[PDB]
């Protein structure tokens, strides 16, 4: 089989946009 | 868009976490084994595989951003679960730390592979296994970040 | 005359780890 | 804790310039640290206890552009290198450190938090040296303690050969002082 990515976690809690 | 340092992965048999450090997506061998990782251009193989240390790693996938290893020697760690919960842990040494508040093993299930962060949010180690006395996880085994650096 | 100091961005410390929403 | 930060840009060259002159900024504010800019240089301003403080070396004696036009500084202390305006509507303030921790974390304009060991009131050593270019733009940024409390504001880099080994900062106490000071 293969490992699929089902979700992602942003440690800073960044909601959106650019820096 | 926003990028994550922690990927939540799955292999049919189980779900767990991977953590990108130094441009590599690291996770535990007991979850991925030698499996290849999914990619929109087909499966990509492990850059590193180390059964001896329970460590495997592929090149960081898309939508991810690498985490920085710790350089403060702090022993007041913080474990991030697959549910984005932060569990503060006290480092007892090298690969072991004790939760400040024990929790049912379920609360730490699927979180193996995730990061052990220091007060600066830097990678201290990779959550390897939960040490639980009767269904209550009170401590956790972890792969110090040095192993990853030594494995590279 | 000296112009005003303008805010052109921000750094947010209050954020906590979160699962990036899908879509 | 752990201290995590993220950055969000809100204006480009032309919007900044127009806003710098007109002195009227109608954008929304969020966060405890604002990426601030003048017509010449860009740095940071940290909000501590309802006041947006920054390094006098960058803000000089300028006003801050706001939705109601320019806002005059509340405090100005050339000697202590401080200036402060009431914190913008929408910002979140940090609170001074009440624990005397010797381990400090510096938050840079790229939203990075790098560890520094307090070497003495207004100095601390970087545990991992960085190029001076990395710190550029980070003046007026916060120097946090393990609990996310303001210890100081980054002022200058202690460097050699172009590599920064330490950092000089404005201890939060000088803030309380400046306020009490007739300035
Ligand atoms: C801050 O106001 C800077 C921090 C940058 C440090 C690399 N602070 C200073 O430059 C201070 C002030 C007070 C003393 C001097 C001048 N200083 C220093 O950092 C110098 N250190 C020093 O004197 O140290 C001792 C006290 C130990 C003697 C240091 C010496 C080596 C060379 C660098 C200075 C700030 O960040 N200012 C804003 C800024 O740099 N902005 C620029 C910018 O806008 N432009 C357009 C160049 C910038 C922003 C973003 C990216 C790049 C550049
Ligand atoms: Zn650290
Ligand atoms: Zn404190």
């Amino acid at each position: 089989g293969s490992v699929v990515i089902v979700g992602r976690i942003v440690l800073s809690g960044k909601p959106a946009i650019i820096p | 868009q926003v990028e994550g340092e922690v990927q939540i992965v799955s292999t049919a048999t189980q779900t767990f976490l991977a953590t990108c450090i130094n441009g590599v997506c690291w996770t535990v061998y007991h979850g991925a084994g030698t499996r290849t990782i999914a990619s929109p251009k087909g499966p990509v193989i492990q850059m590193y595989t180390n059964v001896d240390q329970d460590l495997v790693g592929w090149p960081a996938p898309q939508g991810s951003r690498s985490l920085t290893p710790c350089t403060c020697g702090s022993s007041d760690l913080y474990l991030v679960t697959r549910h984005a919960d932060v569990i503060p842990v006290r480092r007892r040494g090298d690969s072991r730390g004790s939760l400040l508040s024990p929790r049912p093993i379920s609360y730490l299930k699927g979180s193996s592979g995730g990061p052990l962060l220091c007060p600066a949010g830097h990678a201290v180690g990779l959550f390897r296994a939960a040490v639980c006395t009767r269904g209550v996880a009170k401590a956790v085994d972890f792969i110090p970040v040095e192993n990853l650096e030594t494995t590279m």
